[PDB]
């Protein structure tokens, strides 16, 4: 019981931090792949961080939808931006 | 490239889903059929439209073919070359004329 | 702090100029829109070596989406396990700092795709390596869960011994 | 135009495929000719060895 | 709409050209290695046997 509650707990916390880092890297790779698929080569795309206020998610999504003046292949489910991924 | 026909109602949906699932670019030159054709599955003379499309990548082409077949679209091996397309059209026309003749004979015999 | 704040990553071509605020510089327009949402953001990207075919790129994108979903599920499971162990004190997510930095500070940099991760191979190879690492982490989490289950069984046996 | 664009895209794809095939053929030809060029040097070495045997 | 279609066609053509260029670069590296490899192999099999 003590081992599982202390050593296993600490190992799980470290593994969770490592998995979070790996998932962020994988999300970056996926965003790069999408920016190579949606947007056209050669690679010159500019990425932006994901930081946003806790209660401004809907407003930010609406603003991004308004600003997405590209990718008309959809109706005149995936976001029509060059890259769009919401985390946490 | 790929070539096929599909009901003119679902051609816009097919184009949209193809442009969405394949985030990359592709060429689409659909043309509506002149006259409605009796659908085999629907047993109705619904409208039709062409499904001509061209894209690179063998896996991408296979996925596009699978998606088109998923939407009850029948495809044919249309020759890109004008001479080959003309030869295929002539062969199809001769086969269709022979089929028309034998169909007329069979229908007349059955009716009699 | 506001660790509970959501995160939405995005990217756009260098020639982009959003029509929401026409005439504004791309960074300036983003900041004003971010200021419109009272938000902030910074550049974070790494030039991948993926030069595969369009079909290969699409297959890699589908695999990457699947792997990202799996990694998110594993991270959520690990966070839930930690919360059960009374570790997620401040919040169920972002409470535990990563790489000696909180979650937003870590998100303020994306140079991790280097050295230990920069295989310099095709996107498929890097994706497979990341998937294997995530599978190893999930196996470690499963081992921790098994240890927790064994501890629970031992505690139940002790309680039955001291039932009355 | 849409039709002109599609025709140009098909022509560009055909040209790119032809260029890739030509580059691969040129690479294979160079790889083969390097040994073929070295074949003359090997024959010269054989002649030199025969001359050395005659001298012995 | 024509601007988007033209941009898509240009991007597809550029992607095809980039794939062909990557294949050509791989073939060129293979040829660069194989030139020395085949020269050495022919030199061995002929000159060393004659020696």
């Amino acid at each position: 019981e003590q081992s599982l509650r202390v050593q296993l707990v600490r190992l799980a916390k470290t593994a969770y931090v490592d998995v979070f880092i790996n998932w962020f890297h994988i999300k970056a790779l996926r965003v790069y792949v999408e920016s190579v698929l949606r947007y056209g080569l050669p690679p010159h795309f500019n990425i932006k961080i994901i930081a946003v206020p806790p209660k401004n998610l809907s407003k930010c999504k609406s603003e991004l939808i308004d600003a997405f003046g590209f990718l008309g292949g959809n109706a005149f489910e995936y976001e029509p931006f060059v890259m769009y991924i919401i985390n946490l | 490239y790929v070539t096929g026909v599909i009901a003119r109602d679902k051609v816009a949906t097919l184009e949209q889903i193809l442009w969405r699932v394949l985030r990359g670019n592709l060429f689409f030159k659909t043309v509506e059929i002149e006259q409605p054709v009796y659908d085999v599955k629907t047993r109705e003379y619904k409208h039709k439209n062409a499904f001509i499309v061209f894209s690179h990548g063998d896996l991408i082409i296979k996925r596009i073919r699978k998606i088109a077949e998923s939407l009850d679209a029948n495809l044919y091996d249309v020759d890109s070359s004008n001479e080959g397309r003309s030869q295929q059209l002539a062969k199809v026309n001769k086969n269709l004329s022979d089929l028309y003749t034998v169909l007329k004979t069979t229908s007349t015999t059955l009716e009699s | 702090l506001y660790t509970a704040n959501d995160f939405i990553l995005i990217s756009l071509p260098q020639n982009a100029q959003p029509v929401t605020a026409p005439g504004s510089k791309t960074d300036s327009w983003f900041n004003e829109t971010l200021i419109g949402g009272r938000a902030f953001v910074s550049d974070f990207k790494i030039p991948e070596f993926k030069i595969g075919s369009l079909d290969t790129l699409i297959v890699e994108s589908e695999e990457l989406s699947k792997v990202d979903n799996q990694i998110g599920a594993s991270i959520g499971k690990i966070i839930e396990i930690l919360q059960g162990l009374n570790e997620t004190s401040t919040n169920a997510y972002r409470t535990l700092p990563i790489n000696n930095m909180p979650v937003p500070e870590y998100l303020e940099n994306f140079q991790w795709q280097t050295r230990k991760f920069k295989l310099d191979k095709s996107i498929k190879d890097l994706i497979t390596l990341i998937s294997n690492e995530s599978s190893q982490l999930d196996a470690d989490v499963r081992a921790t869960y098994a240890n927790y289950n064994s501890a629970k069984t031992n505690l139940a046996a002790a309680e039955r011994k001291k039932t009355g | 135009s849409q039709k002109n664009g599609i025709a140009t895209l098909l022509q560009a794809e055909k040209e790119a495929h032809e260029i890739v095939s030509k580059a691969r053929k040129y690479r294979q030809d160079k790889l083969k000719q390097a040994k073929t060029d070295a074949a003359k040097e090997i024959d010269s070495y054989k002649i030199q060895k025969d001359k050395e045997l005659k001298e012995f | 709409t024509p601007n988007q279609v033209n941009d898509e066609l240009n991007k597809m053509q550029a992607f095809i050209r980039k794939e062909a260029e990557e294949k050509a670069k791989e073939i060129q590296l293979k040829a660069d290695q194989e030139y020395e490899i085949e020269k050495t192999n022919i030199v061995r099999n002929e000159t060393n046997n004659i020696d």
